[PDB]
């Protein structure tokens, strides 16, 4: 069996290329701004 | 009401006790610093964002 | 715990001796569309 007419047709599909880039404050989010939470955030050095 | 809380809990608006006048709340300023520079074999003056 | 899988393993029979029958008899055309009736050594003959 042999093909004798035909058709054509467009499909679609989708994939993701980049991403939502966030960033995070420490100082905002692990302390909001209190003087005790930069005092002992020392005690863990540069960990942010 | 005195006081209403955002779409996450932290009060960002506030009615004055006093004169019932309600208030947003706004953070202070915060961001990041960045620096630009052209490199130290090229110059000594910087450009900070 | 640890759950089955939705696709059964005579699913995963049954999908796997159809990939071999339609390539048994109609090769070439068993993947590229519409599978289409014709010899084996005529397949081979198209493969080599
Ligand atoms: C970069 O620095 C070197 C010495 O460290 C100097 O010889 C060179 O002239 C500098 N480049 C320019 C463009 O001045």
């Amino acid at each position: 069996a042999i093909p004798t007419n035909f058709s054509i047709s467009i499909t679609t599909e989708v994939m993701p290329v980049s991403m939502a880039k966030t960033s995070v404050d420490c100082n905002m989010y692990i302390c909001g701004d209190s003087t005790e939470c930069a005092n002992l955030l020392l005690q863990y050095g540069s960990f942010c | 009401q005195q006081f209403g809380r955002d779409v996450s809990d932290f009060t960002d608006s506030v009615r004055d006790p006093k004169t019932s006048e309600i208030l947003d709340i706004s953070p202070c300023a915060f961001g990041g610093v960045s620096v630009i520079t052209p490199g130290t074999n090229a110059s000594s003056e910087v450009a900070v964002l | 715990t640890v759950l089955p899988p939705l696709l059964t393993d005579d699913m995963i029979a049954a999908y796997t001796a159809a990939l071999v029958s339609g390539t048994a008899t109609a090769g070439w055309t068993f993947g590229a569309g519409a599978a289409l009736q014709i010899p084996f050594a005529m397949q081979m003959a198209y493969r080599f």
